[PDB]
Parts: structure tokens; C-alpha cells; sequence
């Protein structure tokens, strides 16, 4: 918005802003290590304790 | 008289409807003033103080 003032400038037109914002895209890793004995025993179902 | 003139001098104002206003108010000794603040109603235009 504008004020009106009875000074002699000129008054000045209605006026707007158009404002673009952009994303940032973030990247994230993590690392995990498993044994293979371990994932062996795994799938069998076990039978002596 | 001064009550007399009362109703006359006040023709216009006098005996309006009441309505709440927001404003911040301080006391000062037994004057209860009124306090402002306009930049907003300035620096939302773009001009000076």
C-alpha cells in the first residue's frame, strides 16, 4: 500500500512483489555390516540348545 | 450557565454509543495518558518517519 500526501510529488501506482523461495535437498548414509557365519545359522531352525 | 451551555456546545459527539478501543495507556501521577507507536503505518508504505 501507499499513503496520499498533499505535497506536490506525484503519487505513485499500486504496486506488488512476486518472491520465489527454493527447496534444498539434503543427503543422508549410514553403513551396517553383517557376518556371514552369522546370517547362516539364521534360515535354520535349531534343534539341540 | 455552564451546564446550560453543555448541550450546546457539545451538539455533536455527546451521547454516542460507546465502543472498546485496543491501546496501551500508562499512568502518570493522576493523568491517565495514552500511549502510540505508528512505524508500522510508515515502513509497511516505504516512507520516512
Amino acid at each position: 500500500p501507499t499513503i496520499a500526501h498533499g505535497d506536490g510529488r506525484r503519487p505513485s501506482k499500486q504496486r506488488t512483489f512476486i518472491v520465489v523461495k527454493n527447496c534444498h535437498k539434503h543427503h543422508i548414509s549410514t553403513e551396517m555390516e553383517l557376518s556371514m557365519l552369522d546370517l547362516e545359522i539364521l534360515h535354520s531352525i535349531p534343534e539341540t540348545p | 450557565s455552564t451546564k446550560s451551555d453543555l448541550p450546546a456546545v457539545a451538539a455533536g459527539v455527546e451521547d454516542q454509543p460507546r465502543v472498546p478501543i485496543s491501546a496501551a495507556v500508562i499512568k502518570l501521577g493522576n493523568h491517565a495518558v495514552a500511549v502510540e507507536s505508528l512505524q508500522k503505518m510508515y515502513n509497511d508504505t516505504q516512507s520516512p518517519y
